[PDB]
RNA sequence: GCCCGGGAGUCCGGGCACCA
RNA sequence: GAAAGAAUUAAAUUAAUAUAAUGGUAUAACUGUGCGAUAAUUGUAACACAAACGAGUGAAACAAGUACGUAAGUAUGGCA
RNA sequence: AUUGAAAAAAAUAAUAUAUAUUAUAUAUAUUAAUUAUAAAUUGAAAUAUGUUUAAUUGA
């Protein structure tokens, strides 16, 4: 009886609230009538016990280098009921620690999996579809979710689907990220980078376009539960090139915002890197270079899309930049 | 001035397109079927303001 | 389009803003009757972005400190 | 001899038609178009009447 | 296209326009 | 060592294409299915091909509205 | 909600209600329906109300 003992396994492998384990042991459709009402499949009581009993053994044979172990735990673990319950029946988003730690392996990998299914996918379509990948970055290998969001202004909270339509006074102030990692990494000495790229600003000497780094944060560091990053976190010192808001210029296409998330190299404790702040050319930008030069490997990305309205002369004008350019309408 | 045929019944055919414009969705839904007009409500209803 | 529903979107966005000079008017009399020190309208505005925040989905401390923020 | 024309009215009352082509049998044409007058998309209905290769309603309330 | 003769439909024969 | 999945390679091709012959077509245009009966819509069409003229052909883009699509987009009748 | 059985809550989505924003968001509640649609004297079923039989049960 593996499962049912909490003395070296975490906490968060058992159901919290005490009723549901109770039914489940031996409902939660809160109406009385609705209750009354149900009526669920016969002798599955006895049936589901033996079941638990048969997958407990097996978790207990399984139970005994790091990765190889944390694979071994995830394996011992995954059939819990009480694991499955709590992570299919709460939200994986905004975790709370006690429910889902990420801290577990498990859990981890059930949230990976999770990923893969949709989510990871949907944003690979919206990087390829809208040419994010080849234009800016050579290629990605998913690895971790990175979900962003714009609180400040405006005021309303909403994470981003990856290729929206933004309005300017939604992306008037900085986004919050949230980097979700899986796979077993290091957390006291891993760092990241931020980088909010925007490939398609109008080049006039060559016709063609050019990249400006509109935010970029590096040195930052991540936790499995605690990965939300707020100028709570970063300070000033991390911010290599602070934010500046999407400001398209009439007709000039739709601007694609795409923030990319790096991984540090890894050499004791937490490893910094100088970036020379000032001399680094942020009006234009080459990334594949930057990555180059500091060996970067881009763990995830995300990505929306800014157009000219009515509001972005306002934006400027609070930014204290150009009245902004205007282009003809015809793409001749 | 007497005033051209074309001119005097000039109002009346404003009118008439006026009214035909107020009564021409409910058509249209008509024309297509039960599961258009549904969706029509449901759009109506989303409740989603735009930007300019 | 735009020019369609353009009237009919500023015409909205004037309501609201009506709507939130009630309910700072409501906000600042609370304080009154409360009793504190206030920069009155700052606070007022701080006040209704905290509210904001939390009829969105926010902790309330976390939301708090982002209407700080903004207003940093 | 096999397909006639017809002159197809606006519904909304602008007075603008347009023509299609028809069998003779065809049924009761109608079709939703853009009417530049009125600048949006209206039903356009036949304007002269003519006899229809009648079909036999078809029965989803399961009769008899 | 419209009108006849052999409620609707088919199948046949007359006309009446169109004939630039 | 097994099971399942994802496939990949080979063959693809005269089957099928509303309709002659030709060229194309599995990355399917060929077939099945959901939604839809909407691009078998409305103003300007540059520029090409072709071309004695009259004509013909492909068509970017601008603007108005519509359909499907998570999106990218696609649709100004039909593989030519 | 009242009937059965023997403090609460923490996904996705759907529905109901509210509000936030020149953001089809968020908060609270509940998890419905999933092959149905008019018109049948003799088919079948159930319930309510009587009488009889081995206060009730069955028939
Ligand atoms: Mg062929
Ligand atoms: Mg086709
Ligand atoms: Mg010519």
């Amino acid at each position: 009886h593996i499962w049912s003992d909490f003395t070296t396994r975490p906490s968060s492998l058992s159901i919290q609230s005490s009723k549901v384990k109770n039914y489940l042991f031996q409902p939660s459709i809160s109406r009385r009538s609705n209750r009354i009402k149900y009526s669920p499949p016969e002798h599955i009581d006895e049936i589901f016990r033996m079941s638990y009993d048969f997958l407990e053994q097996r978790s207990s044979k399984f139970y005994e280098n790091p990765l190889k172990k944390d694979a071994l735990l995830i394996k011992a673990e995954i059939n819990n009921p009480e694991v499955q319950y709590n992570f299919q029946f709460n939200n994986k988003l905004n975790n709370v620690k006690d429910i889902i730690d990420y801290d577990v392996p498990v859990y981890r990998h059930l949230g990976k999996q999770h990923w893969e299914s949709y989510g990871q996918m949907l944003l690979m379509q919206r990087l390829e579809t809208l040419a994010a990948i080849p234009d800016t970055l050579p290629t990605l290998v998913p690895r971790a979710e990175v979900n962003i969001k714009f609180p400040f202004s405006t005021g309303v909270n909403k994470w981003i689907e990856p290729g929206e339509f933004l309005s300017s006074n939604v992306t008037s102030m900085r986004p919050i990220f949230k980097i979700q990692e899986y796979e077993l990494v290091n957390v006291e000495k891993q760092l990241y980078t931020v980088l909010i790229v925007n490939p398609d600003v109008p080049d006039l000497s060559n016709d063609s376009f050019k990249t400006a780094l509109c935010y970029g944060l590096v040195n930052i560091n991540l936790t499995y539960n605690d990965n939300l990053i707020d100028p709570r976190k970063f300070h000033s010192s991390n911010i290599i090139a602070d934010y500046l808001p999407p400001v398209p210029e009439k007709n000039a296409g739709k601007q694609r915002f795409v923030v990319w998330v790096f991984r540090q190299p890894l050499i004791q404790g937490p490893n910094m890197l100088e970036i020379d702040r000032k001399e680094l050319s942020r009006d234009d930008f080459d990334i594949r270079q930057f990555t180059k030069k500091y060996n970067l490997t881009a763990i995830g990305a995300h990505i929306w899309r800014s157009e000219w309205d009515a509001k972005v002369a306002a934006v400027r004008e609070k930014y204290g930049l150009p009245p902004g350019r205007v282009f003809s309408r015809v793409r001749r | 001035p007497k005033g051209h045929k074309h001119e005097l019944k000039l109002n009346e055919k404003l009118k008439k397109r006026e009214e035909a414009l107020k009564k021409v969705d409910e058509l249209i839904a008509s024309k297509k079927g039960s599961k258009y007009a549904k969706r029509v409500e449901k759009m109506k209803k989303n409740q989603s303001i735009g930007w300019f | 389009k735009d020019y369609l529903a353009k009237p009919n979107i500023l015409k909205q966005l004037e309501v609201r803003e009506s709507k939130r000079k009630e309910l700072q008017d409501k906000l600042s009399k609370v304080l009154r009757d409360e009793l504190k020190l206030d920069d009155i309208e700052l606070a007022t505005s701080y006040l209704i972005r905290v509210r904001a925040s939390l009829k969105n989905g926010y902790p309330i401390e976390d939301a708090r400190f982002n209407s700080r923020y903004y207003l940093k | 001899s096999k397909n006639s024309v017809i002159k197809l009215l606006s519904t909304a009352a602008s007075g603008y038609s347009r023509y299609i082509s028809i069998k003779k049998g065809a049924p009761l044409v109608t079709q939703v178009r853009y009417d530049p007058v009125v600048k949006r998309h209206v039903l356009f209905k036949e304007a002269k009447k003519r006899k229809v290769a009648e079909r036999k309603p078809l029965d989803f309330l399961r009769t008899a």
